[PDB]
């Protein structure tokens, strides 16, 4: 709804509600001089 | 978008097709960060020198979309507006400085597997990940290339954020501290850029605290598409956000 916008915001139900991964996400983490 | 992928089913939740009446025609993307507002490039509203200027009347928005044109039975939800918002100080005349709007529905849309909002950062997520260097992911249903078209399904690409500095010297546009641009550099050996169509659309990262996605942009403006020496600019959402805060607190989520 704005800041960090809703509550369940930004996580997808498809993907990390399930624990699972879009092909390249990797890709953007690894540039975070590599994810979490 | 130029070099990029069809989008996997579900992967962008949050992106909004901002859509003509008549002609019924793509006009932008756009972003939900509720169940009752989204996001978007205020240019795609309110372009005086192109003689636009839309009215709630004029459009409407679809959500939960995969396909550019069919109608997705069953899936996706079209929505009426009930009150546009353009940033009192957006700079049509000059070079779209502060290049948002936001858009109240008429009525709230119920979240699904395909449907679901994105994250707006705060202060300290926005000071970790927006960074030369670190990728963020573009969607849109636009411009396949600079001119030749129309991708038949959401398009996505991860490109760098770029240094300032040469985001400044790729052009002779006046660039704001509302702006920030991205790109791979010439030598870099790998493409990609949003197009004519792609506005409205964000520019989203994902946290490596949280793991959420956070929209950090929104595509506003360019030169041509995927041209190597130039970048794609995108509005700097955090450095927006008190005014974002604002018109929902005043005309209520
Ligand atoms: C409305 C949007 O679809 C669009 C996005 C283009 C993205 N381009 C790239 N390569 N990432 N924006 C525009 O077309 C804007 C609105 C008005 C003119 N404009 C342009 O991008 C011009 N190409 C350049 C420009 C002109 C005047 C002021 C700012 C930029
Ligand atoms: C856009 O149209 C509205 C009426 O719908 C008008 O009030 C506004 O002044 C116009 N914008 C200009 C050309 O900046």
């Amino acid at each position: 709804t704005f800041g960090s916008g809703e509550a369940d915001c930004g996580l997808r139900p498809l993907f990390e509600k399930k624990s699972l991964e879009d092909k390249t996400e990797r890709e953007l983490l690894e540039s975070y001089i590599d994810g979490r | 978008i130029v070099e990029g992928s069809d989008a996997e089913i579900g992967m962008s939740p949050w992106q909004v097709m901002l859509f003509r009446k008549s002609p019924q025609e793509l006009l932008c993307g756009a972003s939900l960060i509720s169940d009752r507002w989204v996001l978007t490039a205020a240019h795609c509203l309110l372009y005086p020198p192109w003689d636009k200027n839309f009215t709630e009347n004029d459009l409407l928005v679809r959500i939960g979309k995969h396909s550019r044109t069919r109608y997705e039975r069953n899936i996706e939800k079209i929505s009426m507006l009930e009150k546009i918002y353009i940033h009192p100080r957006y700079n049509w005349r000059e070079n779209l400085d502060r290049d948002i709007a936001l858009m109240k529905l008429k009525k709230p849309v119920a979240f699904s597997d395909y449907i679901h909002p994105v994250c707006l950062p705060d202060r300290e997520t926005a000071a970790s990940l927006l960074q030369a260097g670190y990728k963020g992911r573009v969607t849109g249903w636009g411009n396949l290339k600079e001119t030749w078209g129309q991708p038949s399904v959401l398009q996505v690409v991860n490109l760098p954020i770029v240094e300032r500095p040469v985001c400044k010297d790729s052009t002779r546009i006046r660039i704001t501290d509302n702006m920030f641009c991205a790109g791979y550099k010439p030598d870099e050996g790998k493409r990609g850029d949003a197009c004519e169509g792609d506005s409205g659309g964000p520019f989203v990262m994902k946290s490596p605290f949280n793991n959420r996605w956070y929209q950090m942009g929104i595509v506003s403006w360019g030169e041509g598409c995927d041209r190597d020496g130039k970048y794609g600019f995108y509005t700097h959402v955090f450095r927006l956000k008190k005014w974002i805060q604002k018109v929902i607190d005043q005309f209520g989520e």
